RNA sequence: GGCCAGGUAGCUCAGUCGGUAUGAGCGUCCGCCUGAAAAGCGGAAGGUCGGCGGUUCGAUCCCGCCCCUGGCCACCA
């Protein structure tokens, strides 16, 4: 019974481990990954989002930009942008993941942090409907918060979709929760990476991971998630 | 700046007019405007209170004041800064529990306010001459059996930011009968006699719609009744005079936003026009303002009388003694308005609404409305004049422009089969023309509907009103994916790696610390300090984005050091921020077409080089104590062992060269090369940067580069000799500068392809070998495939290797 | 719906095990000739209740495999007998372990489903196949370098080869003195999953190795896999912002009490505060009596809400010493 | 350049790997593994089949 | 944006309106002690008291803006 383990183990960061939970999920459904620069022009950050000229978003309350003034670059506020420029460089259709890194403007608390992951989803086909939206997001409800999980859609706003909607989660392990947004893509946005909106359909969805882990497991403080203390990574085992 | 409170009574007043007897559960209004699509933010109750809470007036104060309170039935109580003799107070009895267990008792009670009654906001609540006979049920004339709902309104919702939307938004979730509060078939419209006031107005400006009509003689002392203070409290807008208490309401009440100006403090024509640089404008809170050239403004022949859309001046404000009133009824440019209430920080109640655009068919209706409602509460005379400017020329059909759309669109976006008609029963309802035409419709939007555009606009319209539940939930077919790719792949397998050899991930900040390349002590020229800048960082003193991961693992290893965990390998995957030159951006592409390769190529090139990398720190105990021994510290062997596993892991071979390069120690670093190209460096760091950081003694680290580490895929095929192997050692001394990789390289060279294995086992200086020289020795072992080897076969062998170890790398056989 | 946890596991396992020095082979379900004749197993040996093919390749290899620790070996020897003398092996396959004689099924008519009772019955009928890992070390478990002359393999390092995939399962388990051929009685751990028992490790009996060939020293460890629970776990770290407290505790025990139930007993009596504890010194000198041993813990308190005193510390540390004192008859060093 | 892997890296079997490949290309394309004893019935080897 | 309260050792915090913060608990080091430890006992090390400046022989404590901290009042056609 003596200790024998020379070498003690590390272990993978609990956000990494779930993105890499995430991707699979899609990757067994057919989907994809794709990446992105963190770094993104405003062209693919908001202009092909659909986002107004005078939008509240773009200022730079909101908004990580990059000095000096105007200069139409910035740290992305999603990994949208990822999504445009597959739309731009693949082939339809599209099934297409993107898991990277956020930066919003919130402070660092018990429940906000500026720089966060979220996962996006993007397909674009022929004849897709809300009801695979919907379809799409119980898999991923599934796979992450367990056989008895359900999806549910109120509708909402969001400048890249329409019609849009705010998803919300049932799990039995401890009623519904808030976990992220969804709709159909705007054609404004087809429109802007060349697609007929009259022949292609398609929805997207978002979803953090600091977020999702956060209710999941029931991590109090979430400065624990982003500030890598040892004893936070350590108890979530390896990861091989 | 986002919110919208009214409480439901007069929510369901106005749905009560189209649907007599209307009337639901607040929880269940709530999960209806959740359904449709407007968010709750807070279902906020009034009161509540019990016991003697009653209305009472003011019999005489003796003053800190205390006073004789008429609390009915010819009863008099005294309690003991805002109120004379005669003002209806109400009053907390003794026996009373206000809200939040308050209980009031013997001074004979407390005089309430807004506050502790949970009604508003502040001084004393001070009820209008007539509100309430002294000594009535104060919960019944607060009327705090109410509700008010706080909701928060997406910005293409403009029109729910009234009572008069959010009606039209119950009326058609609930299938009801509508009665619009701005139409003109309740009492007729407002007599047209002639013009009202001169105005002009530069058209370049992005005024729609400019209406006023005056009001005249009204009474300076009339008080706004209690019904209308009440409802504005709750919308949280506090009572002022009558002039203004209609601007407010009708705002509410109708979605347009409305000003009143005194009429005889105007001199000569108004004018709409942009402001000039430089210019200022005491507005109405007696704060000064700084304008700009795309600000517009309303002026006279003297002074500006208001900015915009955004807040009246002082120069035209409404006093305690005005008489005639000249009410505007306006439509400002939402874009216009939105740049200049930022600009100044003015989130005014009627900015919020001119940037989310109103309807601009209602001006007059909503004038009509205002001019008669303040004569009935102040006993003035509404004048039967009207100046009316709709543009050049003047526009009399606010309608957007029709929208053609398939019928049964809807149908195939939810993926529902709607019962036949739900289409234009849904898009009919929501206030627009539904024409038909085969099987496509043509939908002209209402004026207040902006928002609608285009067909994907109406099927949100469609689906949210027959609820979003009914869409069921179908898994797509699933397309024929090619799964990860190789460096997807190749990133988990180097996280597998580092965590089995005791390394603990951290997700790295890209805001570098302040001044750390200093505390390196890099040159001014390092292509690391050419970093990029964000405007706007939560800390100032680090704007800079990361060149490099090692200083936020760093951070990192600080904390878990200072924190009693001294014993730490940590490691992070993330991209790294170099830029090539200055911040450049490229301009505005259209975005009604898709951007050409050449315009795609042009924002790639514009943005900073991003690749990914992984490094790693360590500091204390690499290997910790226990009953096989005391464990063995961090050492610069560890770094580049880490720099093997990633090898490893990348199914790549490694070079390792010393290389002299910040923050690393100059005599521990070494340089990593995957054929000839430069991928990273690892060793231990320098002194001095661990000194000047605060760092742990012989920390080490890590960092490489995995975009230029070529991803690869050999297909191995060895074939097994069944002979024996022959085992035999050679010791070479050669100059201390020699790495003992190349002595190897030069042994594997010359003793050709019997050599199976080759292992150094032994670097041995000291007397026996002379100054600034070193003995290796290697453990060598030779097999041939097809036969079994002599001692002399393999000997042949070592003594080629030996001559190629000598005009090498200087070798000389061990005598 | 992708990879099962099962599947999934699986290759956690290969990867841990390779990334720890073990080279997978793909063992042979058919036994060596007289293999539990070598391990002096007994007649009534579970093993020995094997199932036999009628037409084999080798007419004295005719049984099925019930352990994966003959194929092994037999790769074991394969490398050593070769040259390669410091090796590291581990299969991960199916064994075969009938409950019965070898009972057939006639034949279901193909005209038509089979019901459900009869899908069970050919189920039954079939030997029970369980998937197990298992592993074998000889030689140097650490090769020479110039950092020294390398490390033997030692019972240890197949203790540790039990924790590897234990954590590559995300279980936890505790191993146990336990006599089981063909291990060594007094170098054998019976390894627990919970109460469960999933296999054994350690080092070989010496007999079992003169018998069969083996190099001396030679360690084994074989676990049934699906014995061990698939294990879904969601941590809930809460880091403490507070600075810890270090103490070593030393305690005298029995030379039987395991040093296991030792730490199990200081950490049921520390409480809460018990951030750590690892031993690090095992003493055996004269000042200790015979047939007994010290044991020296490194202890490391932490409070969840405030900054503690080394009273607090030593009260917890007092209380952990009492705890062992009736647990495992522990004494305070003196 | 010294030597600095004082554990040796094993090795995963190539049929396992090659195996684990085959499954995860299949797998991207929504198919899923199945398992199976090795020592089957007759009934389905030969006469099911 | 006009008033406050606060940033102090490695961690968590007290505390001073000028020459010593005789700083606390824990963390670090040495000695007695032990085979080696820890506790206990007896000794120490370590802060430029948020930054840049302005007054004095002398400034953490005294006026001038900022880094970023949670809170009041004020403003709210
Ligand atoms: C709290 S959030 O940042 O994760 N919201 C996610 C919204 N993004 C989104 C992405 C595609 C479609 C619709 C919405
Ligand atoms: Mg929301
Ligand atoms: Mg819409
Ligand atoms: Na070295």
């Amino acid at each position: 019974t003596l200790p024998s383990t020379r070498v003690p183990a590390g272990a993978r960061h609990p956000i990494i481990m779930l993105a890499e939970h995430v991707a699979d999920t899609f990757i067994a459904m057919g989907w994809e990954l794709a990446e992105g620069p963190e770094v993104e022009t405003e062209q693919f950050n908001f202009d092909a989002l659909n986002f107004p000229a005078d939008h509240p978003a773009r200022g730079e309350q909101d908004t990580f930009y990059i000095a000096p003034e105007d200069s139409r670059q910035l740290l992305r506020t999603h990994t949208s942008p990822v999504q445009i420029r597959t739309l731009l460089a693949r082939e339809l259709p599209v099934y297409i993941i993107s898991i990277g890194r956020t930066f919003r403007t919130d402070e660092l608390d018990a429940t906000h942090t500026p720089i966060f992951h979220q996962v996006e989803g993007l397909a674009v086909d022929r004849g897709l409907s809300m009801a695979h939206l919907r379809g799409t997001l119980d898999a991923f409800a599934r796979a992450e918060f367990g056989p008895s999980a359900r999806t549910r859609i109120r509708p909402h706003f969001f400048p890249f979709t329409e019609p849009s909607a705010e998803v919300d989660v049932w799990f039995a392990n401890k009623a519904w929760v808030e976990w992220g947004g969804c709709g159909m893509v705007h054609p404004n946005v087809l429109r802007a990476t060349g697609i007929d909106p009259d022949l292609y359909s398609g929805f997207a969805f978002g979803m953090g991971l600091e977020r999702t882990l956060q209710f999941r497991n029931g991590i109090p403080d979430m400065r624990d998630m982003v500030e890598g203390d040892v004893r936070f990574s350590l108890p979530f085992g390896v990861g091989a | 700046s986002n919110a919208m409170r009214l409480p439901y009574s007069w929510l369901r007043e106005v749905v009560a007019v189209g649907a007599s007897g209307w009337d639901v559960t607040p929880g269940e209004l709530e999960q209806t405007l959740l359904r449709i699509g407007h968010e709750v933010e807070e279902v906020i109750p009034l009161g509540p209170v019990d016991g003697p809470v009653t209305v009472g007036r003011v019999a005489d104060i003796e003053e800190i004041r205390a006073c004789a309170v008429d609390i009915g039935d010819r009863q008099y109580r005294e309690i003991i800064t805002n109120f004379a003799v005669g003002d209806l107070v109400v009053v907390a009895l003794p026996g009373a529990t206000l809200p939040g267990g308050f209980t009031i008792s013997a001074s004979d009670g407390m005089i309430c306010s807004a506050a502790e009654l949970n009604l508003g906001a502040s001084g004393i609540l001070v009820l209008p001459p007539g509100a309430a006979e002294p000594g009535a049920d104060g919960a019944g004339v607060l009327g705090l059996d109410d509700v008010v709902f706080h909701l928060a309104i997406t910005p293409d919702r403009g029109y729910c930011m009234s009572v008069r939307g959010l009606a039209r938004e119950l009326a058609c979730a609930y299938d009801l009968d509508f009665v619009d509060p701005a139409s003109n078939s309740r009492v007729p419209p407002l007599p047209i006699e002639g013009p009202a006031w001169p105005l002009t107005v530069q058209p370049e400006t992005g005024v729609r719609r400019f209406a006023l009509r005056p009001v005249i003689g009204i009474d300076p002392a009339a008080v706004s009744p209690w019904w209308l203070q009440r409802r504005l409290l709750l919308c949280g807008i506090r009572a002022t005079c009558p002039a203004v208490d209609v601007t407010n309401y009708v705002m509410l009440e109708l979605g347009h936003p409305m000003h009143a100006h005194d009429r005889n403090r105007i001199s000569g024509t108004l004018g709409v026009r942009f402001a000039r640089s430089g210019e200022t404008a005491v507005t109405l809170d007696g704060i000064e303002r700084k304008l700009d050239t795309a600000d517009v403004l309303i002026v006279d022949d003297a002074a500006t009388a208001a900015i915009g859309g955004v807040m009246g001046a002082a120069s035209t404000e409404v006093r305690a003694d005005s008489t005639d009133v000249l009410l505007e009824a306006a439509i400002w440019d939402p874009a216009a308005v939105s740049r200049t209430q930022r600009r100044l920080h003015l989130p005014s109640e009627a900015a919020r609404r001119y940037e989310r655009t109103v309807d601009p068919a209602i001006s007059v209706a909503a004038l009509d409305r205002c001019a008669r409602l303040l004569a009935d509460i102040a006993g003035g005379e509404v004048s039967p004049t009207l100046t009316d400017w709709r543009g050049d020329p003047p526009c009399d059909d606010w309608s957007p422009p029709p929208i053609r759309m398939g019928v049964d669109v809807p149908d195939r976006i939810a993926g529902v089969a709607y019962p036949q008609g739900t289409t234009a029963r849904r898009l009919a309802q929501i206030g627009a023309v539904v024409t038909h035409d085969g099987d496509t419709l043509t939908v002209t939007p209402p004026s207040w509907r902006p928002d609608l555009r285009q067909p994907a606009d109406l099927v949100e319209e469609v689906l949210r009103l027959e609820g979003l539940e009914v869409i069921p939930s179908v898994l797509p077919p699933a397309p024929a994916g090619r799964g990860l790719t190789a460096g997807q792949q190749r990133r988990r397998t180097i996280g597998r790696s580092l965590a089995l050899s005791g390394y603990v991930e951290i997700l790295p900040t890209p805001f570098l610390p302040a001044g750390v390349f200093d505390l390196w002590g890099l040159e001014a020229d390092d292509s690391r300090r050419m970093t990029t800048r964000v405007l706007n960082p939560l800390e100032a003193d680090r704007p800079q984005l990361a060149t490099t991961l090692l200083p936020a693992l760093l951070e990192a290893l600080v904390r878990n050091v200072s924190r009693g965990l001294v014993d730490v390998a940590l490691f992070a995957i993330a991209q790294v921020v170099q830029p090539t030159e200055q911040t450049r951006g490229v301009g505005l592409i259209p975005v009604d077409r898709r951007p050409t390769d050449d315009e795609i190529a042009m924002l790639d090139a514009s943005l900073p080089r991003q690749p990914q990398h992984v490094a790693a720190v360590l500091a204390g105990l690499r290997e910790p104590r226990g009953p096989w021994g005391p464990g063995r510290p961090v050492e610069a062997a560890d770094a580049f062992e880490a720099v093997r596993i990633i090898a490893r892991a990348s199914r790549v071979d490694v070079t390792l060269r010393p290389a002299q390069y910040l923050p690393w120690h100059p005599g521990r670093c070494a340089q990593v090369f995957v054929g000839e190209s430069s991928v990273g460096h690892a060793g231990q760091l320098h002194p001095a940067v661990i000194e000047r950081s605060g760092l742990p003694k012989g920390t080490c680290a890590v960092e490489l580069n995995l975009d230029a580490i070529p991803c690869s895929a050999p297909l191995p095929a060895p074939r097994v000799s069944p002979y024996p192997a022959v085992f035999q050692d050679v010791s070479l001394v050669v100059a201390a500068d020699i790495p003992a990789q190349a002595v190897a390289d030069a042994v594997r060279a010359g003793a050709g392809d019997l050599l199976e294995d080759i292992a150094l086992f032994d670097v041995f200086t000291g007397p026996q070998i002379g100054e600034h020289r070193k003995s290796l020795t290697f453990a060598l072992r030779f097999r041939a495939p097809d036969r079994t080897l002599t001692e002399d076969d393999a000997s042949a062998a070592r003594d080629a290797a030996v001559q190629s170890a000598a005009e090498r790398v200087g070798a000389v056989l061990r005598g």
